[PDB]
């Protein structure tokens, strides 16, 4: 059908706190009872983030950047999928995920996407997404991301690859993040070589979605003897957790600890110089 | 422009058709996805090895861990991020390097 | 494959996130012609594209 | 040459409280409400007393910060 809902919900942004959600697994390293610290995209911790719900329905479009953190919560009719892409606007190929009950497929492919993408519903269909495709890379298929249980993802592209993590945790506020410390596991490597610079969630026509966007800061990540990673401290988001990274520490001593340098920086720039208008001669030397 | 062959059961051989296939190899600055089947050997326990597992290299002596590792772990390191165990990629199993 | 293009409008299929052993297509003996240029023929498994 | 210095934190053990405060080396507080200048540096996060006390976490120039309600 590919019908444009138009529905412009405009809700504010409703930002509320990522507390200490948004930790994924960066690599394949076992560790026990150390605090690796490490730099990577991850959502910084207590930022006001994002919840828009579509519930009409829309599908917004944010910019991608680094990576996106995505989490989302749906009653009885429930919705199963992304796009991303650097355009979506049918030049140039794009990432769309549809994800059913038994199986997920992760495609990158030229879709001619419908003006307001929807999967068409006992399953989604991609013809309400985007009514055709063509110039595809690749289509991947594995288990669906399912489980009050909100579905915690990560979206990143690394090296070409799309690398997408995933996590269930229990939901205390419909509209509101369950607080605790989250490490998400990588279920999808593509090795697509494709570049994101916008994602649009995709909803499925029957929904609140929780979205904020990556930024490349230092976690300090305290690993147990399962390699799980238990808790973490966001460095340089407060003077606290400065002084716990910069001491590797997931807890302080009493005292002082200097953690920075501080430096005042310029508020103009000034240029001063002799006034010649003769272009000099050299183009001369050429002549 | 386009003219039919007349494919002929009559053909003498240089007239009969045949099946042509191209494999093109295409090497470009992505990902590289299309692999050979790759190489291995056999696992030897308790000997000084020269090690390769999918591209996790080293030197040292494999005998069978006690810890396990998630999913999406298949190596481990130390305190200063050096092999601690690695996991065989066709038995997976933990081996500590010595 | 159970049909083959025409020259004029010859089939391409685009191979990507796969594994291949292309020893076999000259174990085989299969072929009649059979010519590799860049990569040599003697079972070159050892690249990835 | 423009203001700039070390920056320090002040903290009780994390196991205490997590009431903390950013010391900044030779610098004036406008620049790094609970403000408190001197010259040690400003420390952000933070109130003063003009009367003597033991000394607990140190500042400089014979001034300390302690925790009191
Ligand atoms: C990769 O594929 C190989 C195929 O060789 C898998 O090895 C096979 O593992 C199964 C399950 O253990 C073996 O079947 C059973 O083995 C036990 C003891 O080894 C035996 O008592 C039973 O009678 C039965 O045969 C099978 O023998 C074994 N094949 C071998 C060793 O050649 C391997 O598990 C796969 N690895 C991964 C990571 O998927
Ligand atoms: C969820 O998606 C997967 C992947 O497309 C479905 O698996 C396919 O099922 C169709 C018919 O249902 C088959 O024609 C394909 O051969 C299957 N593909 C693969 C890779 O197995 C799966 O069936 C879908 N779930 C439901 C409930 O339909
Ligand atoms: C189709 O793909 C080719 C190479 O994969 C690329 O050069 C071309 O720009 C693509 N066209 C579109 C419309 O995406
Ligand atoms: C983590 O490892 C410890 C030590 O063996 C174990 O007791 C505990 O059950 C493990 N936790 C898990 C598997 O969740
Ligand atoms: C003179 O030299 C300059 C710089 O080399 C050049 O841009 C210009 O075209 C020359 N004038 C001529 C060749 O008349
Ligand atoms: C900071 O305080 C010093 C000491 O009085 C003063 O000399 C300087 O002008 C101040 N810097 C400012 C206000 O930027
Ligand atoms: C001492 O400090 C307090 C609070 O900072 C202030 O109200 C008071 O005026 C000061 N007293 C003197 C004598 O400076």
């Amino acid at each position: 059908q590919c019908v444009n809902l138009t529905t412009r919900t405009q809700l504010p942004p409703a930002y509320t706190n990522s507390f200490t959600r948004g930790v994924y697994y960066p690599d394949k390293v076992f560790r026990s009872s150390v605090l690796h610290s490490t730099q990577d995209l991850f959502l910084p911790f207590f930022s006001n983030v994002t919840w828009f719900h579509a519930i009409r329905f829309d599908n917004p479009v944010l910019p991608f950047n680094d990576g996106v953190y995505f989490a989302s919560t749906e009653k009885s009719n429930i919705i199963r999928g992304w796009i991303f892409g650097t355009t979506l606007d049918s030049k140039t190929q794009s990432l769309l995920i549809v994800n059913n009950a038994t199986n997920v497929v992760i495609k990158v492919c030229e879709f001619q996407f419908c003006n307001d993408p929807f999967l068409g519903v006992w399953m989604e269909s991609e013809f309400r997404v985007y009514s055709s495709a063509n110039n595809c890379t690749f289509e991947y298929v594995s288990q669906p991301f399912l489980m009050k249980n909100l579905r915690e993802f990560v979206f990143k592209n690394i090296d070409g690859y799309f690398k997408i993590y995933s996590k269930h945790t229990p939901i205390n506020l419909v509209r509101d993040l369950p607080q605790g410390f989250s490490a998400l596991e990588p279920l999808v490597d593509l090795p697509i070589g494709i570049n994101i610079t916008r994602f649009q969630t995709l909803l499925a026509l029957h929904a609140a979605y929780y979205v904020g966007y990556l930024q490349p800061r230092t976690f300090l990540l305290k690993y147990n003897e399962n390699g799980t990673i238990t808790d973490a401290v966001d460095c340089a988001l407060d003077p606290l957790s400065e002084t716990k990274c910069t001491l590797k520490s997931f807890t302080v001593e009493k005292g002082i600890y200097q953690t920075s340098n501080f430096r005042v920086q310029p508020t103009e720039s000034i240029v001063r110089f002799p006034n010649i208008t003769n272009l000099c001669p050299f183009g001369e030397v050429f002549n | 422009p386009l003219q039919s062959y007349g494919f002929q059961p009559t053909n003498g051989v240089g007239y009969q058709p045949y099946r042509v296939v191209v494999l093109s190899f295409e090497l470009l600055h992505a990902p590289a996805t299309v692999c050979g089947p790759k190489k291995s050997t056999n696992l030897v326990k308790n000997k000084c090895v020269n090690f390769n597992f999918n591209g996790l290299t080293g030197t040292g002596v494999l005998t069978e861990s006690n810890k396990k590792f998630l999913p999406f772990q298949q190596f481990g390191r130390d305190i200063a991020d050096t092999t601690d165990a690695v996991r065989d990629p066709q038995t997976l199993e933990i081996l500590d390097i010595t | 494959a159970t049909r083959f293009a025409s020259v004029y409008a010859w089939n391409r299929k685009r191979i990507s996130n796969c594994v291949a052993d292309y020893s076999v297509l000259y174990n085989s003996a299969s072929f009649s012609t059979f010519k590799c240029y860049g990569v040599s023929p003697t079972k070159l498994n050892d690249l990835c594209f | 040459p423009c203001s700039f210095g070390g920056v320090s934190v002040i903290t009780p053990g994390t196991n205490t409280s997590n009431q903390v405060a950013v010391l900044y080396q030779d610098v004036n507080c406008t620049e790094v409400s609970n403000v408190f200048q001197t010259r040690a540096g400003c420390l952000i996060g933070a109130e003063h007393v003009n009367n003597s006390y033991e000394c607990d976490i140190p500042i400089g120039a014979g001034i300390c910060a302690s925790y009191q309600t």
